[PDB]
């Protein structure tokens, strides 16, 4: 199934995703296209930040859901 | 007597730190000691007068920031500084009526936002005054002490080409102005968003002493 991610620059990004799918995966996916190491990725949906271990299941993110990425900034 | 004391932010808007020998580390964004000096800042200027800010206060904040750095590499938090170190608490401050936030992150904006979330901290409603914002990009903190009038103090480790460090006082267009100069819009064609959301986001953290 097809996910967004959408960066707080501006860009959508489509992914493919199943919803077995952990939130680690789903940033590995983020790190192909854009280079994003997954230890900076913040992703959020319906205002919760994302934990690494759970699935897109477990937060019942359905089809075409778009999620929201903000970088963690480390200045 | 008058005569002897240092120039100060009560009577100039630009106050510069005379310390340089640390303008290695607080200018090595693959280092964190900007962060924890901001902070030394945050927590030496929140409870400060505007006579007390002269090149001798900032010297310290260098001096006493660097200490703390250097004791935090031997052996609640801000990029994974422990904000007790600084006397400091947080404060909850994000962008609630928008996706891109959630309860308990920092305030994470762009350039295009600056100033939306600054009139959100300057509001008592959201912050008491005195509080600073500590604000990072991928390579650079910054701290905005916003004082008791509503204006502010802007303080920057990296300095004027990168050359020691200074307090600007601002109101709120020169503050914007300041930031779009620290903060600037950066693109090459290419650039993943990897170095988009590095170069072009930004992340507040609020405190208080």
């Amino acid at each position: 199934m097809q996910i967004f991610v959408k960066t707080l620059t501006g860009k959508t990004i489509t992914l493919e995703v199943e919803p077995s799918d952990t939130i680690e995966n789903v940033k590995a996916k983020i790190q192909d296209k854009e280079g994003i190491p997954p230890d900076q990725q913040r992703l959020i949906f319906a205002g919760k930040q994302l934990e690494d271990g759970r699935t897109l299941s477990d937060y019942n993110i359905q089809k075409e859901s778009t999620l929201h990425l903000v970088l963690r900034l480390r200045g | 007597m008058p005569e002897e004391e240092q120039d100060s932010l009560a009577a100039f808007s630009r106050i510069e730190a005379n310390i340089t020998q640390y303008d290695p580390l607080l200018d090595n964004a693959g280092k964190s000691a900007c962060t924890c000096i901001c902070l030394k800042a945050a927590e030496m200027l929140l409870e400060a007068s505007p006579d007390q800010v002269n090149a001798g206060l900032i010297d310290d904040i260098l001096v006493e920031g660097v200490a703390d750095y250097n004791r935090f590499k031997v052996g609640t938090s801000v990029e994974n500084y422990e904000l007790n170190t600084f006397e400091l608490k947080r404060l909850e401050f994000r962008d609630v009526d928008n996706p891109f936030s959630a309860e308990g992150n920092p305030y994470a904006g762009t350039l295009d936002s600056f100033a939306k979330m600054m009139e959100k901290a300057s509001d008592s409603k959201d912050l008491p005054k005195p509080v600073a914002l500590v604000m990072t990009k991928s390579n650079m903190t910054i701290t905005i002490v916003i004082r008791p009038d509503g204006k502010y103090w802007l303080f920057d480790p990296h300095g004027t080409n990168g050359k020691g460090a200074y307090i600007e006082s601002c109101n709120t267009d020169e503050l914007i102005k300041k930031i779009k100069e620290i903060f600037p819009k950066t693109s090459y064609p290419g650039m993943t968003e990897d170095e988009n959301l590095g170069f072009n986001s930004f992340e507040a953290y609020a405190v208080r002493r």
